[PDB]
């Protein structure tokens, strides 16, 4: 608990990143990666905004 | 420009300076003299490319500075991406964790690649709307979904075990999914555009993609590039994938190699798979075990082993593992098969132009009276210790703050760093300072 | 949320699932043979010797210590781990055989 | 077609019930030694003797390896053959007995057939046959079940004892579907949908497989093969998805372990009973250890014992070396390497090196496969060069010369073709010369 | 109060800015060739540009080298990663030597990763389900979305979520009235435990107590904390995420160290050079510090060539004392330094000089300014002849002992009787050699 | 407490002292050294000081005078509450573990730290405890009645209270003390005890921990089992690094303390050269023990090296050590240690008896003669008689033979031993 004093403060998730790719390979395949990469919803946004 | 961009030891070398007649340039493509060596490494270089032959060594000779580390590296960058490369030491081959048979068995494994290509039959649109019918009659009462792509829409019907098959990953429409012709399988890509606005806080699955373009259902392949090496570890371990990351192989047993040999014998009877020669490189190999040499010897001769070339500096002297001393430092066996190919110590006109063409990478603006000094001190010294000097006297002539370095600069750098011939002097005058092999030291100036 | 979305999606595989399965299935089919009976697993062994295993057992851990077998496996009433997942492994322990 | 100091030779070249060919399948002289070893052949054949072995001798560059290559490939496919090193044998994960050990035991294969009659093909219909049981009863009795049988240019009908509503109530199979039924054994098996159901749903999860060609009734028979230690791994390896000893499979790694003597003899029980009923077929292999000088002498000592089982194949060894210290003892002095207590249980065959003409004509067999063609004048040159500074050097200078050829748009080497070769890439004692005259330390 | 072990004097360098060296400056005293020739490095630390070189300072014992390796260090600041490192230390049971060695090459470079997130935060009020009542053919039984009310002391604010976000916080067993902390990235809810008002409600109770959050409702916050690539290659190594009962036992077994392929490193390298090309990461150059380096053996000397040759190689500082010795795992080489010269051919030579009685003597007086002990100019002169006959790190040992004699004796400041009764006590290497000599068991 | 027997140290506890540091010639089980004991003495207020850290002292000395007592009684001087800290050189030599890791934990070991928690407890007899299923009014309704001396009062519980509660059976007479801000239950007896007073209290809970427990909980899922289980195996040094800050950090704030421990190694002369160059760059940090090293030999092979250092150890590691000589006892102390013996293992010698002890512990050793004190006992036991006699010296004499005895008597039987080329002559004749 003394070690558990404030930490996300300073801390960084660092899974958000995609810095621990290294999961990725068991649930997730590779065009499904190619293709919802291609697919990304930018660009709807600037015009909504 | 992918790789970081920090400066290293050679950055200036890219690729080799042979034309199409492999005749040589003076200084081309980041390299100087050698005229010979740079070719003898082009005909391995064009050897690779041709990839008709197997199973041969070639050996790299010079003493110390002389440029061979700078030269199979550049013959890693000619080469290109999409060869596989391979390139290690002599003393990383020792691990407690493998044997040094079985840790250079996968030294020979890497370098040579594989490519797969396969094909893929899918089904991918965004969903419009879903209707099953339960209580009104029963039974997989055939419902039917509408799909919808930008240029195309069409109704499909669904089967029982399709309606099973709906229920897991459950859809609520108005959603963009990809559905396997071949096995049936459903894959949820993301929700549309339209949703975005519906919660202020959203999970970490949701997301947003836009509609598919095109045909509904598309014939695609993809081409994929795996070595042998990790398609061994992926086969000796349930979940070999993760033991690639981690680094733990367990040494692989040499049962499930020769069954790998047949699975990509038989890819290549099919036509799926080609195989593209690869490179290896062993640096610093005067210091390896005897073990290692004769297991060389013998895994050179098999089918699949990739194209070896080494460096050693080392004169005639004590192999490790053996009393007597074998010319080179390997044994006369490795040396019978093998091609030796030697560097000569650069003249005086050919270091002023690879000093330059360092501040080049350095960029360092450099006095047409500095190159003077630092050829002069180049000369007596070793090639690879003015270029330290040329780093250090921008330091010190930055804070001057006036531009290019200026000699005094320079003879100030040289001032404060010893040279290597230097500091053995200064011990021998000074030994009694210094700590002694036999132990003994006089701490105390006071006699 | 644009950026949240930036971020998220691309997530590459640094090989593949497909890539996984491609070079791990058989070409060759299954060819039931009599090699079931020349395998007999190590699980089927312990099931077979049951005669010497109950004969042949006597010796005890005469000295053991209670409530160290909750401890070692960090799951008990107060510890660093979650809640819940203490009581998932213990009902995914008290199913598997 | 990758070619690596190697491929030329095909089998050992010999005849029928006679002396060797002067030049068969790649090799060129040392008759003597390939007829010898054309023996050993015979000998591994008769699939009799157990642990006896053999040691070829000679200096290097004399065709050592050449000879094992092709009394592997004179034994054939199916005649388990391992390469093997003496720098193999040491290892982290288990001592170097049992390494050896398990070499010994990967050389014999065992084979297996087996015929099974099958029954395949779809569904016509199923009927029940209602027939009187035997004991009076107000319920339903069924005699038997009548299954037809659809395939490509042919039909048949079936009739079934009424047990076998069980297994095709496991398989869930009606009506339409290709279905494996065997004759003997029974039960079922589904291996898909008929093909001519795939369009009546226009998106379907279930593959549909085409009709079984030819009869519905088939007979059949496969061969497989497996070594005896592939098949000691799997009784010692346990095997599961979920089981608590396979839960510690996963997230823990497998090791090497050593094997007891127990279980081996647990599986040659095994193995001899289907051996004894003519399902099984035991046949030796041979093990091939190359650099015998690169051995301890621990692994010496247990070669003395172990050649002496009774189940020992044959292992064909290869020294170069001379009189040597064996290691592990600095005093003891043998030749070869190998200690002479091992000595007295092998056979000696001598190597001789190769003559001149031998050797043009071993570069000029080495062209074919190469592929490349060179003249005659530019041929004399690499005989020459090869019996000075060393017979794989003009074997190496192949490619190379080649490869300037393209550089020089020629389709053969010429004499400047092999003089620019060999100032490019120089041989050993070059090399040793070089390094005598230059005092940079290189 | 505070602790010093023959260290902490040490400020700095203590440059001016021109890079004269000051004949005394940040308790270093002398040496004004090695001080320049160390800033010339801190330059070039600063410059960023070089990578893989290296400079090697080499002189006699207690000549001021490593105390001068602390002072670069200093010079460099909090935000450069300074990693130490001894040769002694390279040699594990676990994994071979050649990886521990690459392992603390990465461990020398940093780099500073800048996120934003956005996190609701405060005591729930009253939070209801709503469900839809079409049944949409997808599911039996669900809900359309969660509105929770959240309350905070400068205003409070009704959220619409997801019906998976508020399933975690059912997993959180959260009631009215309790604290959580809902992020909006990850989508994660914690509960930090009941109000603090609400206390007063039962005499016993189990649950901690905490105030409400300061803050509207919403924030806004960035997080700027570095981190080292070895360290991101470690925490790829080992995932810690997952439920499954296999993670927890992999959790539960001991962290052993293994030997990282060269692709997963690539891999990490290919990202951050992303990461420093959209501007999110900024990557800064790292020092490695190696002391005894003659204790290394031939096979990491030979690796540091390749190791140098890298374009990640931080720049790496190596000291030794001995002269010409026989280099560890050679038999009949013989090396200045105990360094093989193929690495010395790489690297810079800097060399230390003694220190002059005069300086020892103001050594002796820093020495005890900040050991805030009162010496007598009398016997400061005995204690500086003293330190000249034997030792300078014997002198600065003589300080701390008659501390306590004076003491003792209640003269508040060190007479030479004093030091001449701790010298009786206490002796230095050359007398017990002397004694050990003549004696009638190993003295 | 603790069940012990006998010690060899077991007789001297804590030194002996003087306010003015001067020793006394025999206080508290320390007799001879004088010299020695002043020089400890001033080690021992070094560390009672705490001004000064990571600094090495050498104990110097022929075998068996006046070493190991001396770390011993300066052990026992310092006093429960400090750390101490003493391995053999063999011990550091671990196949598991490295020998730097295996050297740097040791140097964790010896310096504390103490951590100050505030809670405020109720403790009390429970007379009647009241506990009610759920209902529709509320959630469960429950009243216990803890009884004290001072006052009695009631207490409605708070739910997971009555979890607590019933999770543990608890019978109505016993006394416990339930911790609120920890949440659990403590039951200190039976009504065994009275009440003492008041029943909530505020205390402060002092927790005494060493760098080396701090280092291994965050390294690991579940440390503090590592501690005990010896498996720790090579914490990363980079978590070490964070805990210096955080332990910096928590000084600053004053939530706790750190304790200036000792480090004593014993057998120094066996430590590898790796080690000894390791030592070197441990000593010059900031966190770091004080450390007192003893050897018995001199002027021999560094292990690890070829040539010989004096004393036995890197003139290095000698540099950045005070080295402290002992001297060889005379006629006149051997005699008062052999009476500090008697006195501890409950033997009575007589005066006659004591001459002739002394007289072989001058001529043969110390160590030997104290060992015969123990053995002729018995002989006395069997004449049962309470004290021991010279006969009974003498017969304890001839029994157990002397080293100088036993190797000339090897040297005349040297034909009936082994030997070194493995030749012996197990056949009387010929
Ligand atoms: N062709 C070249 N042109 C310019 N510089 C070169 C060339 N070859 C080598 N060098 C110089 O040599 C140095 C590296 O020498 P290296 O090959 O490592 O010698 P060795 O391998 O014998 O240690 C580099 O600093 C580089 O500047
Ligand atoms: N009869 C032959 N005809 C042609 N080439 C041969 C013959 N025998 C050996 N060789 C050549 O010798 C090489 C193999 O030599 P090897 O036996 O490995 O030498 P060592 O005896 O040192 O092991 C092959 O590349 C092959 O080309
Ligand atoms: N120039 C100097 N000024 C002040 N103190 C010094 C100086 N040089 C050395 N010292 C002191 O000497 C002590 C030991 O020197 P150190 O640098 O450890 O020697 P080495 O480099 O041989 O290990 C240090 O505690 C340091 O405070
Ligand atoms: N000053 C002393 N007072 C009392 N006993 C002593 C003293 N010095 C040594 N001894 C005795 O010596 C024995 C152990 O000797 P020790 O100090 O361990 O020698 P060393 O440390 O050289 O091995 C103990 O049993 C103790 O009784
Ligand atoms: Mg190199
Ligand atoms: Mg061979
Ligand atoms: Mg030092
Ligand atoms: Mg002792």
């Amino acid at each position: 608990k003394l070690f558990k004093k404030n930490n996300q403060v300073n801390r960084v998730d660092l899974d958000f990143l995609n810095l621990v790719f290294t999961l990725n390979d068991k649930d997730l395949t590779s065009y499904h990666a190619e293709e919802i990469s291609k697919l990304t919803c930018v660009k709807n946004f600037v015009e909504e905004v | 420009l992918k790789s970081l961009s920090l400066i290293a030891a050679h950055s200036h070398i890219t690729g080799l300076g042979l034309d199409e007649n492999l005749q040589p340039r003076p200084t081309s493509e980041g390299m100087v003299g050698q005229l010979q060596a740079r070719r003898a490494a082009g005909v391995i270089l064009k050897m690779v490319q041709n990839g008709t032959i197997a199973g041969r060594a070639v050996l790299v000779a010079g003493p110390p500075s002389t440029g061979k580390t700078a030269l199979a590296m550049g013959v890693s960058q000619s080469l290109g991406k999409d060869v596989p490369f391979t390139a290690i030491a002599g003393s990383e081959i020792f691990s407690l964790e493998l044997s040094k048979t079985e840790a250079l068995t996968q030294a020979f494994r890497k370098s040579i690649g594989i490519k797969i290509k396969e094909e893929t039959e899918l089904i991918e649109g965004e969903v419009v709307e879903i209707q099953i019918d339960r209580s009104i009659t029963g039974g997989h009462k055939q419902g039917k979904l509408t799909i919808k792509t930008t240029d195309m829409e069409t109704i499909y019907e669904l089967g029982n075990k399709m309606i099973d098959g709906l229920t897991k990953e459950k859809v609520l429409a108005g959603d963009v999914i990809s559905i396997d012709k071949a096995s049936g399988k459903i894959t949820k890509l993301g929700r549309s555009f339209a949703r975005s606005r519906d919660y202020d806080a959203m999970g970490a699955d949701t997301r947003f993609v836009q509609c598919p373009e095109g045909e509904l259902q598309k014939r695609k392949t993809v081409v994929h590039t795996v070595s042998l090496h990790e398609i061994d570890v992926i086969n000796s371990r349930t979940q070999g994938f993760l033991a690639l990351f981690t680094g733990d192989t367990g040494e692989i047993r040499s049962e499930v190699r020769d069954q790998i040999n047949t699975k990509v014998a038989e890819w290549k009877e099919e036509g799926k798979a080609e195989i593209v020669p690869g490179v290896l490189f062993i640096d610093e190999v005067h210091m390896l075990d005897i073990e290692c040499f004769s297991f060389i010897n013998r895994a050179l001769e098999d089918e699949f082993a990739p194209i070896v070339m080494m460096a050693t500096n080392r004169g005639v002297s004590k192999t490790r593992g053996t009393n007597y001393k074998s010319p080179h430092g390997l044994p006369l066996d490795l040396l019978d098969r093998s091609i030796i190919i030697t560097t000569k110590s650069y003249n005086e006109q050919e270091i002023k132009t690879i000093l330059s063409i360092r501040a080049q990478e350095e960029e360092v603006e450099l006095s047409s009276d500095a190159l003077d000094l630092l050829t002069k001190t180049g000369v007596e010294t070793s090639l690879r210790y003015s270029s330290n000097l040329i780093s250090v006297a921008q330091q010190i002539a930055m804070k001057r703050k006036n531009n290019t370095v200026e000699v005094e600069d320079v003879k100030r750098a040289y001032l404060l760093f010893l040279d290597s011939a230097r500091s053995v002097k200064y011990v021998q005058e000074n030994e009694s300072q210094y700590i002694d092999d036999q132990g003994n030291v006089q701490i105390s100036i006071a006699k | 949320v644009n950026k949240l979305r930036c971020d998220r999606r691309p997530i590459f595989g640094k090989n593949l699932i497909d890539l996984l399965t491609k070079d791990r299935r058989v070409k060759y089919d299954k060819s039931s043979i009599i090699d079931n009976e020349l395998i007999k697993p190590l699980q089927t062994r312990v099931l077979d010797n049951r005669k010497i295993i109950d004969t042949f057992a006597v010796l005890t851990p005469s000295a053991v210590s209670l409530d160290m077998r909750k401890l070692a496996l960090g799951l008990n009433d107060d510890s660093s781990v979650g809640e819940n997942t203490r009581l998932k492994v213990m009902q995914n322990c008290f199913e598997v055989s | 077609t990758r070619t690596a100091a190697h491929t030329h030779i095909k089998g050992l070249g010999l005849d029928e019930s006679g002396v060797a060919k002067r030049v068969e399948g790649g090799f060129v002289g040392q008759i003597e030694a390939r007829e010898a070893c054309g023996v050993i052949v015979d000998l591994i054949k008769a699939k009799k003797m157990s642990g006896r072995a053999i040691l070829l001798a000679g200096g290097p560059s004399t065709g050592k390896t050449a000879l094992a290559l092709a009394i592997s490939q004179e034994l054939g496919p199916k005649v388990p053959f391992c390469p093997l090193v003496g720098s193999e044998l040491y290892s982290v994960e288990v001592k170097k007995t049992e390494t050896l050990m398990e070499n010994f035991r990967r050389a014999i294969g065992l084979r297996i057939k087996e015929t099974k009659e099958v029954y395949e093909g779809e569904v016509t219909e199923l009927t029940p046959e209602d027939a009187e049981n035997p004991l009076g009863g107000y319920g339903k009795t069924i005699s038997h079940v009548i299954v037809g049988l659809k395939s490509a240019k042919g039909t048949k009908t079936l009739r079934l004892d009424p047990t076998i509503y069980e297994s095709i109530q496991r398989e869930k199979v009606s009506i339409g579907d290709v279905i494996y039924i065997e004759a003997n054994t029974g039960a079922v098996k589904r291996v898909g949908r008929s093909d001519a159901y795939a369009t009546e749903f226009d998106l379907e999860t279930e593959e549909y497989v085409p009709l079984p060609k030819g009869e519905v009734h088939k007979k059949k028979e496969i061969v497989q093969d497996v070594t005896l230690h592939d098949l000691d791994v799997a009784n010692a390896r346990p095997q599961g998805g979920q089981d608590v000893i396979s839960m510690m499979g996963q997230l823990l790694k497998p090791k090497k372990t050593e094997i007891t003597e127990k279980l081996r003899q647990e599986v040659n029980k095994v193995v001899a009973k289907y051996i004894d009923q003519g399902v099984a077929e035991l046949i030796p292999g041979v093990l091939f250890i190359d650099e015998v000088n690169m051995l301890d002498i621990e692994i010496f000592t247990y070669l003395n014992k172990a050649l002496e089982s009774n189940i020992a194949p044959v292992v064909v060894l290869a020294s170069n070396r001379g009189m040597t210290t064996v290691r592990g003892t600095e005093d003891v002095i043998s030749p070869h390497g190998v200690p002479p207590d091992l000595i007295d249980r092998l056979l000696i065959v001598r190597t001789l090196p190769y003559d001149k003409d031998e050797i043009r004509t071993i570069i000029e067999r080495r062209a074919t496969v190469e592929r490349l063609q060179v003249e005659s004048s530019a041929l004399d040159l690499l005989a020459t060069m090869g019996t000075e500074t060393s017979l794989r050097y003009a074997l190496q200078l192949l490619a190379p010369c080649g490869i300037l050829a393209q550089t020089s748009n020629r389709k053969e080497i010429v004499v400047n073709d092999v003089n620019e070769a060999k100032l490019l890439f120089l041989d050993a004692k070059r090399s040793t010369k070089i390094l005598e005259t230059s005092a940079n330390y290189l």
